[PDB]
């Protein structure tokens, strides 16, 4: 019964995760929420930066996040490329200034700013998410026969 | 009957065959030498300065995916379209009436209409094309999860199972793909014997 | 059976000379939507 | 072969008296002795090389003919 109250409540229980949550619904555009596959990869990057990344203090929280986020740059690269080419992104420390480490890469491929999420680049994504050795990511991507791990897995840190 | 000297002049270099086989022996000695000595000093760069550093210089190249499309009719600026039709056309035809065909399709021995179109205009596969007829002819199928421990996220062989980039699924299988597709010897499994 | 049968097909940019502009480019938004829709779901199925 | 002979002298360590010495088909032996000195675990500071090169005679009586030389700072092995 997990998988499908979690379908009736979809669209409720994201809200509260937005208002009232640590991790919130990670798949979310200005205000308004939306699934993985609704978001394009610029979005996609706009927003990892904007739960991994902190302004205030202008350093990523991890350097796993941040190899998260380049592991992530890597495919959009990978997919929108027409021929084999050097990466963009040779070392992930170019995320160090992040809103022009994506102006890089989404003026290479400006298609990855109107398309949604190739669906291979979704599951990947989840991969990426539920990788060991690797601090979880600090939001909620999908509802799944997983969902609990993914709403209390290293809940404490946060304080 | 007439003999035609179309000849440069090699009948008056004097011992043209080792003057020849000098000139070769040569290139492959100032071929070679740098070659050896070239590795070598690489070679040399790697333990005064040892290739923990020296790996951050090996470049990360990017092998591109295959990423379909669906060929959706691209719509130029409103400007450029009213001026392609007649000025009195607008607000004079009946739009109830006017016909057009919105999707198409189709099963040939080329695979669906965007894989056809391809051996059709360009007479060659592209990427997006050799894996959509490999994964259309059961070469290569999906996964995800954990495959040799490893998670795996990417097509893989359907036979084996084995992991393949769609980088090389055209070396893998544009061979086969092509050996079984379009008009070919009547395979008669497809016809129950 | 001696059925012959000739159809001719335009190209489609001469219909949207025959619509206001306003009208156009609110249909151009609308098919924007629905390719990107269509991009995701026909992916999803070609995977699975 | 002939090309050895060449990244033999392309080398800057590898010296000797007359370096129109006939390298073909000799047989060169490196009695050397290096020192090093280190500034890490692994990271040296200064490595030196040096011992006499040595070629077979017709008796294969080793005798001399140059002296490697090789010195370097910052090294990460021995060359
Ligand atoms: N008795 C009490 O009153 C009390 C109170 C609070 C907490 N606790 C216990 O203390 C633990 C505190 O941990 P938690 O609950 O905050 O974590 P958690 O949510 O249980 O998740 C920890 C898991 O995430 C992975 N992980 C976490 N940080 C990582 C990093 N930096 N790099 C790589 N992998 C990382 C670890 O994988 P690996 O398997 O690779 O390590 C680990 O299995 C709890 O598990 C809890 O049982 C007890």
């Amino acid at each position: 019964k997990l998988v499908p109250t979690l379908e009736a409540k979809r669209d409720y229980i994201i809200s509260r995760l937005n208002a009232d949550f640590q991790k919130p619904w990670f798949a979310t555009v200005n205000g308004q929420a939306r699934d993985l596959a609704t978001m394009t990869y610029e979005e996609v990057a706009k927003r990892l930066v904007e739960l991994m990344f902190i302004r205030s203090t202008n350093s990523w929280f991890d350097v796993t996040w941040r190899t998260f986020t380049g592991d992530f740059l890597r495919r959009v690269e990978e997919r929108f490329t027409k021929s084999k080419t050097l990466s963009l992104i040779q070392s992930y420390s170019l995320l160090d200034k992040p809103d022009e480490a994506i102006e890089k890469v989404f003026n290479a491929y400006p298609a990855a700013r109107e398309q949604f999420l190739n669906a291979q680049d979704i599951d990947h994504f989840l991969s990426m998410c539920q990788n060991p050795m690797q601090k979880p990511v600090p939001f909620v991507p999908v509802l799944d026969r997983r969902f609990e791990i993914f709403f209390k897995k290293d809940s404490l840190w946060q304080s | 009957p007439v003999m035609a000297d179309l000849n440069g002049g090699l009948q008056f270099v004097p011992e043209l065959k080792e003057f020849t086989a000098k000139l070769r022996k040569e290139l492959v000695e100032t071929s070679e030498v740098r070659k050896a000595v070239s590795i070598e000093t690489a070679l040399e760069h790697k333990v005064v300065n040892g290739n923990s550093a020296d790996a951050a210089y090996a470049q990360v190249e990017i092998q591109p995916r295959a990423n379909i499309q669906l060929d959706f009719p691209e719509l130029k600026p409103y400007k450029q379209v009213k001026q392609i039709a007649p000025a009195e056309l607008e607000g004079l035809l009946d739009l109830e009436r006017v016909i057009v065909v919105t999707g198409f399709a189709e099963v040939g021995p080329w695979g669906s209409a965007r894989t056809r179109w391809e051996m059709e205009a360009f007479g060659e596969f592209s990427l997006e094309g050799c894996v959509e007829m490999a994964w259309i002819m059961g070469f290569i199928s999906y996964h995800n999860g954990n495959l040799k421990g490893r998670p795996y996220t990417g097509w893989v062989d359907s036979k084996t199972k084995e992991p393949v980039d769609d980088k090389d699924v055209k070396a893998k299988y544009e061979t086969s793909i092509l050996e079984h597709s379009g008009i070919r010897l009547i395979e008669p499994e497809l016809f129950n014997g | 059976g001696q059925k012959g049968g000739q159809a001719i097909v335009v190209h489609p940019d001469y219909l949207y000379g025959a619509i206001t502009e306003d009208r156009y480019n609110e249909y151009v938004a609308k098919v924007s939507a629905r390719e990107k829709s269509a991009y995701k779901f026909f992916h999803n199925g070609m995977i699975y | 072969t002939s090309k050895d002979i060449a990244v033999l002298r392309s080398k800057e360590w590898f010296q000797l008296d007359d370096e129109d010495f006939d390298l073909l088909n000799k047989t060169l032996t490196f009695e050397t002795e290096t020192e090093v000195t280190f500034k890490n675990a692994n990271i040296f500071s200064s490595v030196k090389c040096f011992g006499p090169i040595k070629v077979e005679l017709p008796t294969k009586e080793t005798v001399e003919i140059g002296i490697v030389d090789y010195e370097a700072g910052a090294s990460h092995g021995n060359p």
